[PDB]
Parts: structure tokens; sequence; C-alpha cells
RNA sequence: GUAUAAGCAAUUAUACAGCGAAACUGCGAAUGGCUCAUUAAAUCAGUUAUCGUUUAUUUGAUAGUACCUUACUACAUGGAUAACCGUGGUAAUUCUAGAGCUAAUACAUGCUGAAAAUCCCGACUUCGGAAGGGAUGUAUUUAUUAGAUUAAAAACCAAUGCCCUUCGGGGCGGUGAUUCAUAAUAACUUCUCGAAUCGCACGGCCUUGGCCGGCGAUGGUUCAUUCAAAUUUCUGCCCUAUCAACUUUCGACGGCUGGGUAUUGGCCAGCCGUGGUGACAACGGGUAAGGGUUAGGGCUCGGAGAAGGAGCCUGAGAAACGGCUACUACAUCCAAGGAAGGGCAGGCGCGCAAAUUACCCAAUCCCGACACGGGGAGGUAGUGACAA
């Protein structure tokens, strides 16, 4: 194949790259406003 | 991290060998230098035997040879137009070897009108290819870089002319 | 700092020079093809006894090699380098023998005044001038225009001027300086080109023994004309 | 890609083609002389020079860009059998577009500076025969 | 002085001005002695160019600083890269109005000088020196660089430049302390030459005595003896003078200049380069003398004053050159024959055309080693333009000699235009004179050179008298040697040669016998051998036909189908053994024929005939033959068995030969 | 090479002179050696190449490069620091602060006595020596040209000839190869070198004011040579098919283009092509990791780490473990603010056991400004009923 050197996304788990950071949820909004805004974007 | 040894690649028969040794000093290959356009920035690197080689990182001027008539001049460099290796390099305006780039034409036109006499770009020995004449009328020629800016510290090369000139016009249009 | 046994067996040391042996310093002659000055003084000539004695003798301007005073102890003097000692007024020259060992010869000033050196190569130096490289690492500027590779030159040793030359020739007598038949004085009778590396010559003696030595090891001494006094 | 060129011959002049002989009793072919093909690893067009060992062999896989694979057969003496045994060796050599490649022919190659991990030789003179496939065995 | 420069620039920046304000970094970086070239090339052709608004406010201080950096001797290294490349760089990057203000700065006292007045010379100016010669050397080198970088933009600055350089040149020649004035004179003439071919449109007429004082006084009485070595700057000035149209009539002012030029050409101990240089001066003179209206504004004088009173000396000297020494370089030869080509239509009457025609036929019978065939074509054009003067009726022995040459050139040339010019020189040959006979030759060669239907008509018409015949013989054997278009030209030329040899055997009166017999020998027999070595098989067939005609019609002359081929070869064996042969006949006709027969039982019959003929021939020819055969062995690996069978048979013949001669 | 030590030791013409601590400058420490998970033709050994690269030291030669508008000029070159003297801080040793000096072979610039200098040509010539004509280094990098008798090479080659004669005769740079070596022009470099150095003798011309004058030491551009180092070509491992498929899973095989490397190279980045290896034994597995010197035995030669990862520094040669930098794991001093640091050898290892904590670089050998300084190889010595 033409693609060995990273050219295709090898969906393979990485050992050292496994558990770096825990998700810290930092969002000041109660998510109802945000997805109601995603509804009421330009399109509606 | 960077080295030139061939231990890590596979065998000629397609085998993998451990061959575990340490990276010594004579397989050292230094980090690349994206020579870009700017004021003159050159870092000196001493190498084996105490030789000096000049890694040029930011370059403005180089010299170019219009040796068809037998002249060469130090001119500025506007910006790369095409490069055979990497379109990312063409984007990031890098100067390497064999790099076609538009250069300023003013010293060449000065030398032409001084030597032969007729104005150009505004007898029978002073004759120009018409594509080169169009380059002169625009005032920004197509030249090539053939000096290694990384391992020589200078952007020098010959002007494009004739068959290579038209080939590179067609390549630019591609 | 090699051992006495691992030292080359053609500059001789007896069974009492200790387990060690000097290594030659860097100089004109090669490492394997060298005789150092201390070994020439105190092991072959025995004009001294000890390293300190040889140090003192070489420190005062008393030993002259190839017309120039040599200071340091282990200056290499490999092959056909005249060694003038003025307090004895003798001149010694280094040849080989039939077995392949260093042999010292005594000479007076008339034959001691000149050297015979094999030409390594010839090129054009800086400025567009031809220069000539001997095997003694001597460079002669402005040579005779006929002296090619593997020629031999009689050298003045006082002005370094090219006094004479001898040509590589089939039908000439030679001396061997390498190979398994090293040190067998005889006549060149045949040359074989073998274009592609390692040309050979076929060299017989004066007494009907043929053998194959390579041109690099061949060292032209003279057609008959033994310009240096070989030992009788 | 860029425009290919011999390194220092001035083309666009308003007023040639350089090719050197390797020597060793070889003759440059006419396609190398006049054929406008250009390549850096050709000993008659590029700057590669040939020196050292000169070898022969028979091509097996010509299906490659200007590089052939050569089966080197020889007779291996094993002491346990006190007998000669056939052993094939797989080389490579940079093939010039000057010659007419034939599969199964007899080709003379020459040692050069290392052009690739495997490519260490240049072809000099092919000899056209009727060599067959893998099933043919012969010392060469 | 760089420290005084730094303090001066600090003072100018103390003059706080909005004009100098955006450029102070460029000024200090131009002034810092480690940033000069980079600061220059960032000043000019950079992003921050000089704005044209306050350009009149910044340019004077910048130009004085540029003069300081171009005058500095401290930091400069040696060589041209030492300070000469610096001056060239500054002047190349400068501009022309800036150059005018700069040369105002450069010419200190000599800015307002007048070298020429309403009268001719200003001796009151020249007998007073305002400058030391060191500053004059600097000024003059500076101005040479200025002119060399300026080119055609010199036009608004002539009224200062010519005054400066002429004052320097005339003070130098009056000083003719020697080294300074010498280098002054040489670089002065160099700048003058560049100035001349830069500015043609200037009026140079208001001073003539200046060129007089520069040229005639010190040199002309010695000029060949001096210029025997190489070209000079005076020679360059005269060359560009002859190149320019309006500058050429300055050579009339002293009338001995062109005589002494061809006297340099007369001295045969020159390095040949001054010879071809004076020759190119004459080239430009003649091209000017032929040129249209733009040069016919001066042609009538240069016809009537420069070339006319010296054509005799020109041709006498060129003859002394072409008959003085046995060694002439090919460049000098081609260039001399080119000058006489261009001089030919420029003269109408002279005195030495006898000598000219003799030298023409001399250089035409010169061998091909000394003279190239292109050069022989040039002498042919010379012959056409030089024969038409009324001279040939006197001294007929010269005239039968030159006609022998033109005939000889008919089988030599290869080029159609050369053969057209041959037919033309034959045309004017007939126009000069015998006349109707040579006009018959004119129409013959005209319909020879004209295409293929006309050529075959020519062959048949002449198929339907010695000097009539000889050129037809020459072009006839040339059209033998032409192999084939359809082969018809070869066959018709063969038929014509049979007709000629029939005329030959027809006429047998004893002085006609002698003349025609020497002619047919010395032109036909070597042509037979050359066509024998010719590998064209149609040529060999027709040469066998004409050789059969020769041997069958001649025989009183003292020197004379596989199955049928082999039978005829056996007949030839029997002819050998009944009569051995003539040795030259063997060695130069028969051997190459069966050599061709081999390399194209035929081979066995061929080598048997070669065996018998190697018996028949002479040993010295045999020695060369055997060396050629072993050379065939070494060089031709195509027929190993064939050549070695030839070797076996020929040395068996040698063994029988020594056995018989025992 | 640098001495004004406020250091000694003196005088018979007084800058210095003999010895000379400290200090600056130059060299040196790519090993002598220690430990331990191992390396199964990749190392290694023969055998080649470097026309693909580097090299301090070695020895040999070596460099013609002026003038060129400063001129109403310039003509014994600059500035810093150390050692030193004095003022201190802290618990903390050059951990060091402030102040006052002075030298260089340390760091650095460097037109000038002059109307010439130096190369090439050389006509005329009394070997006369020359009238007068052209021209102004090196290193880097690029471009171009030459790198060699003509290219209308239609030459030379058939000298098989031509001409005389007595007919006997006579006359007519290197390589196997390279764009190699080398030379020349255009410019280019924030680019070098082209001796502002030291010791010793001291002689010729006599403008008695100097002008010339030798031997060395140190230094410097190029090219050799040496010592090396780097890759690199054909052959050669022990055993096994309960190892027949392997590689493309760090590109696997090409070619082109560049980057970096001292240089070649999928060594790496783009672009496209389709491979390459294998029953002649690939690949895997096992770990038990010799060559040459030929009567013989003897003799000689033969990966990873310095508490742990990671990065950097000097130098001709190191990824030195010598240093530093941050993280981690330890440990020490303290006035609790802070500071420096990491190895080997010996004894016990039951409560009961057993070969020196020896001497010198004396010889061989090594490293230095260097005859003199310094060497953990080397020899000398002591113990022994294990034997013999």
């Amino acid at each position: 194949r033409r693609a060995s050197k990273g050219r295709k996304l090898r969906y393979t788990v990485h050992e050292k790259l496994q558990n770096f950071m825990a998700p810290e949820d930092r969002r000041s909004w109660e998510e109802h406003a945000i997805d109601r805004l995603f509804g009421t974007l330009f399109g509606q | 991290g960077i080295s030139r040894d061939s231990r890590h690649k596979r065998s000629h028969t397609g085998a993998k060998r451990a061959f575990y040794r340490k990276k010594r000093a004579f397989e050292l290959g230094r980090q690349p230098a994206n020579t870009r356009i700017g004021p003159k920035r050159i870092h000196i690197v001493r190498t084996r035997g105490g030789n000096h080689k000049y890694r040029a990182l930011r370059l403005d001027s180089g010299n170019f040879a219009w040796g068809s008539e037998g002249c060469t001049r130090k001119t500025r460099i506007i910006g790369v137009v095409y490069h055979p290796s990497n379109n990312e390099l063409v984007r990031t305006n890098t100067l390497t070897k064999s790099a076609v780039v538009q250069i300023d034409a003013a010293p060449f036109r000065q030398w032409y009108e001084a030597h032969y006499g007729q104005p150009l770009g505004r007898a029978a020995h002073g004759k120009v290819d018409p594509a080169l004449e169009k380059q002169f009328e625009a005032g920004r020629l197509y030249a090539i870089i053939s000096s290694r800016p990384g391992q020589s510290g200078r952007a020098d090369g010959y002007i494009l002319e004739g068959e290579e000139l038209a080939f590179y016009q067609r390549k630019l249009h591609k | 700092h090699q051992k006495r046994l691992s030292a080359p067996s053609h500059w001789l040391l007896d069974k009492l020079s200790g387990a060690y042996a000097p290594r030659p310093s860097t100089g004109p002659h090669k490492l394997r093809d060298c005789m150092p000055l201390i070994v020439f003084v105190r092991n072959r000539l025995k004009y001294a006894l000890n390293y300190r004695e040889t140090k003192a003798i070489m420190m005062q301007r008393l030993v002259k090699v190839d017309g120039k005073v040599r200071t340091d102890i282990t200056y290499p003097a490999g092959f056909m380098d005249v060694i003038t000692i003025e307090k004895t007024g003798e001149n010694f020259r280094l040849i080989y023998d039939t077995k392949g060992r260093f042999t010292v010869h005594r000479i007076t000033d008339e034959e001691a005044k000149y050297k015979l050196g094999k030409v390594k190569r010839v090129q054009l130096g800086r400025g567009g001038v031809p220069f000539l490289v001997t095997h003694d690492a001597r460079t002669i500027r402005y040579p005779d225009p006929l002296i090619k590779v593997n020629d031999t030159v009689k050298i003045d040793l006082e002005t370094g001027k090219i006094t004479d030359f001898i040509k590589f020739d089939t039908g000439a007598l030679a001396m061997i300086t390498g190979g398994r038949n090293m040190g067998r004085v005889g006549v060149i009778t045949h040359r074989e080109r073998h274009d592609g590396g390692f040309g050979i010559v076929h060299l017989k003696d004066a007494l009907d023994n043929t053998f194959a030595t390579r041109e690099s090891n061949v060292f032209v001494i003279g057609s008959e004309k033994p310009w240096i006094s070989l030992p009788k | 890609r860029a425009f290919l060129k011999q390194p220092h011959i001035f083309l666009n002049s308003k007023v040639r083609r350089w090719y050197k002989d390797v020597g060793l009793g070889f003759k440059t072919p006419k396609t190398a002389i006049e054929g406008h093909y250009i390549d850096k690893k050709c000993p008659f067009t590029g700057m590669v020079s040939i020196r050292g060992r000169i070898l022969t062999g028979r091509v097996v896989s010509t299906k490659m860009h200007r590089t052939i694979i050569i089966r080197r057969e020889y007779l291996h003496y094993i002491p346990k059998y006190n007998r000669y045994e056939k052993r094939h060796k797989n080389l490579a050599a940079h093939v010039s577009p000057a010659f007419r490649v034939e599969e199964g022919d007899m080709v003379v190659v020459g040692q050069c500076r290392p052009l690739s991990k495997t490519v260490r030789f240049n072809v000099l003179r092919v000899l056209p025969r009727t060599g067959k496939s893998v099933k043919k065995f012969q010392k060469f | 002085d760089i420290e005084l420069q730094k303090l001066a620039l600090k003072a100018i920046l103390t003059w706080k001005s909005e004009g100098i304000k955006p450029y102070q970094e460029h000024l200090e970086y131009l002034l810092d002695e480690a940033r000069f070239k980079n600061e220059l090339t960032v000043l000019f052709q950079g992003d921050n160019k000089i704005l044209p608004e306050h350009r009149s406010e910044v340019i004077p201080v910048l130009l004085h600083l540029l003069y300081g950096r171009a005058i500095s001797r401290k930091g400069a290294a040696s060589g041209r890269h030492g300070l000469h490349a610096t001056r060239l760089a500054i002047i190349r990057q400068l501009d022309v109005e800036d150059m005018g203000s700069f040369l105002d700065i450069g010419l200190g006292p000599l800015r307002a000088i007048r070298v020429v007045d309403e009268q001719g010379v200003r001796e009151s100016v020249f007998a007073h020196e305002p400058l030391p010669p060191r500053k004059q050397v600097g000024l003059l080198n500076m101005l040479e660089a200025v002119i060399n970088e300026l080119g055609t933009s010199v036009e608004p600055y002539m009224d200062a430049l010519v005054n400066s350089v002429l004052y320097c040149l005339v003070n130098a020649c009056r000083k003719l302390n020697e080294s300074l004035y010498r280098v002054i004179r040489t670089t002065a003439l160099k700048s003058l030459s560049r100035l001349f071919q830069n500015a043609p449109d200037f009026n140079w007429v208001p001073y003539r005595e200046l060129m007089v004082k520069e040229i005639i006084s010190p040199r002309i009485e010695k000029l060949p003896v001096e210029s025997t070595q190489g070209v000079s700057a005076t020679w360059r000035l005269m060359a560009t003078w002859s190149s320019l149209p309006k500058a050429a009539p300055f050579l009339n002012v002293d009338k001995r200049i062109l005589p002494k030029i061809v006297e340099t050409l007369s001295i045969e101990k020159a390095k040949d380069e001054v010879k071809v240089f004076a020759l190119d001066i004459l080239k430009n003179l003649i091209n000017l003398a032929q040129a249209p209206e733009t040069e016919s504004q001066f042609n009538e004088l240069i016809k009537t004053e420069l070339l006319d009173p010296n054509t005799d000396l020109i041709l006498k000297t060129i003859g002394g050159v072409l008959h003085g020494q046995s060694d002439i370089g090919r460049e000098l030869l081609s260039s001399a024959v080119d000058t006489v080509v261009v001089f030919a239509p420029m003269i109408e009457v002279s005195s030495h055309i006898q000598d000219m025609l003799e030298i023409a036929t001399w250089l035409l019978n010169q061998p091909l080693r000394k003279v190239n065939p292109k050069v022989k074509g040039a002498i042919l054009l010379i012959l056409k333009r030089f024969i038409e003067l009324d001279d040939l009726q006197s001294n007929q022995e010269l005239q039968r000699k030159v006609y022998s040459t033109i005939s000889a050139l008919f089988g030599f040339f290869k080029d159609k235009q050369n053969r057209q010019t041959l037919a033309e020189v034959l045309d004017v040959f007939a126009r000069r004179e015998w006349a109707q006979e040579v006009s018959d030759i004119c129409r013959g060669l005209n319909s020879y050179v004209e295409d293929y239907n006309t050529r075959l008509a020519a062959f048949n018409s002449i198929t339907k008298t010695l000097d009539q015949w000889m050129p037809l013989v020459h072009n006839l054997l040339y059209f033998i040697q032409q192999p084939e278009e359809f082969g018809v030209l070869s066959s018709n030329s063969a038929d014509g040669l049979c007709k000629f040899i029939s005329a030959v055997e027809s006429v047998w009166a004893t002085p006609d016998q002698a003349a025609w017999i020497d002619v047919v020998a010395n032109i036909i027999l070597p042509a037979i051998y050359a066509g024998s070595r010719d590998p064209s098989e149609t040529v060999r067939r027709e040469i066998l036909r004409v050789f059969g005609f020769l041997v069958s019609h001649l025989p009183q002359w003292e020197l004379v189908a596989v199955s049928r081929q082999l039978q005829a070869l056996r007949v030839l064996e029997a002819a050998n053994d009944k009569r051995e042969f003539r040795s030259k006949h063997i060695s130069q006709f028969f051997i190459p024929l069966f050599e061709h027969f081999i390399f194209d039982g035929l081979s066995a019959q061929a080598t048997n005939t070669i065996a018998a003929l190697t018996l028949s021939l002479e040993w010295q020819q045999y020695r060369a033959i055997l060396r050629r055969f072993i050379s065939y062995v070494e060089s031709k690996p195509d027929w190993q068995k064939r050549v070695v069978r030839l070797l076996e048979k020929e040395v068996d013949a040698l063994r029988t030969a020594v056995a018989s001669k025992k």
C-alpha cells in the first residue's frame, strides 16, 4: 500500500497514551440554554 | 533522537533484528533548517575535523547567474513559487536546493541596458527569449536555487531560461 | 604499547628487552615499515644502553637523519634513510636481506651524500606547477617531465634537487619491499597489467627462481647499476 | 517533480551531451550515446563511477523500475557430505535504460558506490540467451 | 576616514529633519564597517526604498557617505574584490540623476572646466595643474566605472565627462614621474573607448587637434615596431572609431594612420593578433564604405580620402603577408580572405591585380591542410569579383595558369552555392575573353549546376578542344563520384567520359598526343583509383565500364550473374599468368575490388585472385599491404575466418615468391 | 610567550637581563582500568573499495597581489582583565561582593614613504638588456569557459607514395575511466589567511645615518605523508521444520526531488510505481558467544553502563559520564533563612579462625611548553607440609 508512514489512521490503542488526564467538566451553563441555542442558531 | 544509523530498519531479506547498540557520534545527523525569507540569520555549526558550516535560517538576498550572457548579480528574494519536494514548503516560503523562486530583476536589467544599449522590459547580439522578456516587463524573474542554503549559508542559483523556463511555466500553471 | 613479540619481527629485539617494545612515532614511513631511532641506536648498534642514555644522545645534536638533525627518540626511519653520526663520522643505510630483516650498512660521505627514493606519484600543485611525491613523503616541486609513477630518483639530500632518475623497465634489476617474497633482490623480467586492480610483475633472481610480486611492493634499485652499496 | 538535467552542461545557450566511458574494455551503447533519456545513477550519463569487483549472473525479476534481481548460483562444499551443494544468492544492480533488458539473459555487473540498501552495482553488458524460469539451474 | 565619517553623520543627524528621520538606521548601518554590502542591498531593492518625496533631502548626505565608503583604503583587501567590486557595486546600485550629483561631488576642481573653446585648444588650461596625479588616477578609475555601469544614460553628462577625461589624457601625453601618468593614459583610453561606443549621437567635431595631440606626436613614427607584440588601448580606440559611423573621419586628419596600420600588418614577426586586429579595423572601414545612407553621410569622403590613396599599399602588403612566411594561422587566413572578399566590390581600378590573381591561384592550389574548403570558396568569390578587370589579355601564361586552377576546383567542391559561383566565375571568364568555346563550357556547367531534367539534358547535349575538355572532365569525374539519385547522373557522366576518351583516342597528332596523353594520365588514372576505393557499387560498375572502354579503345598507350563473375575472375587469373601485370594497376585497382567483393565460392575465387596478384605485385607495396591487412585483423572483428584465409593465401604467395626469386 | 612578587641573589655605564612562587596563555585526561541482561555471518575473519569521507599531532614543500580622489594628511596601534593592593558580607572554604592598577604568541584593528612594486609578453639586439604592450592574490558558494595541434572532420590517414642518385643509397599531466588534477571570468561571504611575535649570533656598504645581513622557536592558506576513524564489496556460524510461509505492524523493494550528515545511502520528508524473501532452506526457536603465527606445543589477536530516564556543553577524535540543566529516588551540614553530594578496594557474613593494609619507577613502556615533571602497566620483597 501507498500508506505506511502514518498516512492512514491506524485505529490502535496506545499503551503510554492511555490514561493521561481525567475529564474536568468546566462549563458555566446548564446545557439547556446551550442546546436550545444550538437549536436556535441562524437556521431557526 | 535523530540519527543516521541503519540498525532500526529491516533486513535485506525482510527480517527484523534486535542489533541493540548505542547511537554513537559519527552517525549524528542534525536537525533540519527551514530557511525562510527575512533579514540575514545564519547560525554557525562546527563539525567533525572542526570544519565550519553555516546553517542559514533566514535569508533575504542571494546571487543569481545570468551566465548566458556572462553576468551574475546579488538580488533580493521575494518568495517561492514552486518546489519539487513539498507543497507545505511552497506554502511556508522556504528556500532549499532546486527551488524555483521569483527574484528582483533590476540589477540584471541595469547590466543589460548598460552593456548592449537597447532598453528592455519597458543590435542583433542583444536578443531575448520573449517569455524572459515578459518576466522582465513584470520585473520579477523566475530563477532556481541550486546552492544548498542549509549547508552553505547562501542562496545562489541560475536564472531560468528556455526549455526549463517554459517547463516551469507549465508546471506553475499545473 | 604493544608487546615485544607483537612488535614487527624484522627490527629485531632479543629475549631480554622486556615484555614491552616502543611504538614508532608518526612520520614519513609507515608503522609496519619503520625502524625507530632508539631501536637503531641501542638494540642494533648498541652505541648506548638505556632509554635515558639514548634520550641524552638524541637531545644533544649528535644524530642526523637524511641531512637533518632529529631530536625526539622515536623518529621513524624506515627504508634507505641515511643516518650520519659525526662523532664517529659514519653513515648508516637501511636495506633488507634475503630473509627480510633490517640490515645496516656503513658508508662514507661520497655515497652518503645522496639518497635513492621511489616515486609514489605526481600531480599539479597549487599555482599550476607539477610536483612529485616520493615514498619518503618528500615533495619535489618542478621535476623532470619524464618521471612517472613507480620511477626511482637519486636525490641530492643537500638541496633536495633531482639529480637522476631510473625508469621502471622489464629487464631491470629490483628489490622487493613487501609480500611473501619480501626482500629478494632480482631482475624484473615480466609485467602483467590485469586492468582492474593489482597488477603483477614477474621477477626472477640472478639465479633462476621465478616469483610474482606486486608493483606496489616492487622497489626499483637499478638495471645493473647498484647505485647503493649493497653488502658483500 | 522538477526538470531533469545533466549536472553542469549549459543547455539554453544562443551561440552538447556529455557521456563518459567506463573503460575496462567496455563500449558505451548507442542508446546511451544519443538517447535523450536522463538518470543520475547511470555510469554513462550520471556521475557514478565503477571500480572494484566485476560480477555476472542471471536476472530473475526484471519487473522493477531500472533495478534487476540476480540469482547467483555456486557450488557449496559441505565437509559432512564431502560434496558440492547448490546455493543461490540474490543481488541487485541499477539497470540503465540504454540496454535492452531480457529476462533470463547473462548480465555483467560492476561495483559502484552504494546507491540504495541493495543496489550496489551497475549493468555493463547483457548477453542474450534463452534462459528459462526458476526451474532452470546452472552455475554462473 | 571612518571615524570622521561617524562624527559627521552624527552631526547631520543632529540636524533633526523629517527627511533624514526615517533613514538613520540605514545610514548608521551603511557606515558600520561590518555591515556594508548587506546594508547597501537592504537600502536599495528592499522594502524600505528611498521615498521620492524627501529623496531630494536625503540623497546628498547618502551620496557623500557612499563616496566615503568607496574612497576608503583602510578596510579594503586586495584584488578586484578589494575596493574595485565596491565601487562597481555602488555605481551599479546608483541612479542617473543621483549619478549626476555624485559626479559633481567626484570632480572637485574639474567640475567647471572647459577643454575646448571657440578656438581649438586651451593651452592656458593645459599649462596649469589643479589636481595631483594620485587624485587623477582615482577620478579616472571612478569615471571608467561610472561609464561602464552607465551605458546609454551618459547623454545628459557628456559636457562634463569628455572635458574631464580629455584634460587627463592631454596632460598625460604632455607628461610623456612616469608610472602614474602611464596608468592615467591607459585607463584614460579605455574609458574613452567605452565612452565612444556608448555615445554615438554626440557631436565630436569641435575638437580634432585633441585627437591629433593624443595620436600623431609620440607613437606614429614607431607604431608598428611598438604594436608588434599585442593590441593596445589606442588600437581599441581606433577599432571602436571604425565601428562608429561618425567617428571614422577622424582617421583622415593624419593621413599616415592607415598606412602605418597596414605597416603593422606588414611586419611578419607579429603575434598575429595585432594582425587580425588591424584586419578587423579594415573590416569595419569597408562595411562603412558599403553601408547605406546612415553611413553615406560620410561614405563619399571615406571613399575619396581614406581607402583610395592606399589600395596599392593594401594589396602589396596583403601579398607580402601571403607570400612572406610558410606558416599562417587559420584564423588569420580566413579573416584575410574575408577582408579581400569585402574589399573586392569596393575597388574599381588598381595596379596589382596581376599579383592578386597570382596569389589567388597560389592559395587555391595550396593543399587542403593549409587552406580549408570554406576558405577555398572564399577565394573563389574573390576570383569572380577580381577576374572582371581588364588584365587577362596581357601575360597569357598567367591566364592559362589560373584557368588550370578553376578547372581543378570543379571536381573538388561539394556545395551547390559554391558550384553556382564556379559557373559564375566561368561566365565572367567568357565575358573577359576562345570566347565561344569557354562560353560552351559556361552553358555546360550552368546546366550541370541547374534541376535533374536540366542536368540530364546537359549530359546528353555535351554527349552530342583541350581546354574546352578539361573542366568537363573534372565535373564529369565528380558526377561519377556522385553515387545515385536514380543512378542516371552516374550513368550519363560515365557515357560522357567514354565520349571524351573517344575524342582522346581519335586525335593522335604527336604534340596533341603528348599534351592530351599527359592530361588523360594525370587526371583520369588517380580518379580511377579513387573510384576503385569508392565503396558505391554503382560507381564501381560504371568505373568498370569506363575502364573497359579505356583498355579497349586505348591499347597503344604504353601504360595500358555469380557464375559469369567467377568465370571472368578465372579469365583474369589466366590474364595475370600469361602477363604478370602493371604493379600500380594491381595495387590500386584490383585488390580493393575483390576486397569489396569479399566483404559484401565467390570468396574463394576472390582470395585465389588475391594470391595470384600478390605474386604479381611489388614487395614495398606488399609490405604496406601486409601492414594494412594485419591492421584489418586487429580492427575488424567481423570476419576473422575471412581475413585469416586472406593471410594464409598471401603468405603462401610470399613463400612461392622467395622460392622463385632464389 | 606574559615577571615592578612591596621575592631572593648584584653591580661597574641603569628600559629588562641570573634564579624565579602566584597568575594569564598553550597542551593534556577518546583511557589505565571496574560491573553485567548479553551478543547465532548483523559484528567477526579473510578479501576489496573510498573516482563516497574526515583527521590535532608527524615530516615535506609551500602564498607575486602594489596603486586605486582621506592629502590644505598619517607615520613609534588599540582597549580590557588575571596575579597584586586595600574595603567587606555570610554559619558557608576562589561562595564571593565593591574599589584601585598592569602585560601578552590572551581578544583585536592594520593606505603610505613613493612614484614606484610585482607578474606576463617582447621588438631591437654586441652574451648586451631591453625600447614599450597587457595585467593585479587566497578561502567559501554559484554560474560559465578552458582542461588542450584541425572540426568546412572536406583534416591526418594509402609514406603502397614524392624528389634527387653512382641505383649502392639519401631527403620529405595522470588514471581503466571521470564535471580528475589545474587554469580563467562574473560576482558572493554580515568569512578566513597573506607573521605589529621570541632567543642567539652578530657580518657587509659606507648616505657613519642608517641601509642591508644568518641561524633557529612559535604561528599561518593549500597539498602531501603518518597515526587513525567511518562506512563498503565476494566467501565463511552450532543445531532444528512441534518453525512454511515471512516483510509491507518504525518503509517492505524501487526511481525522482530535496533535508541533514564529513560523505554515499529509505538514513529521513514529499511524489508515484509494486514489491522483496522462501524447501538450493527464508523466517522462527534453542544459547551451550574463534582467528593468525603450521614438525610440536607454545605465541599473539578478539556488547551494555557508571542513583534512573531526558536534553545540552568542549574537543582532530566522545552522544566522554567528565561536567551542567529540570524531574524522580536517596543522603549530609545549619545559627532553620539556606548549602554542597552520589565510586572501588578490605573484614564479618555461626558463637570457632588460617596467603601482605609491603617497596620503588630501579629497567621496558606512556604523557606533557618539555634532557629535569608525572604514571595503579612493571619489577623487587614476605607467607606455604596443598603438593613436588
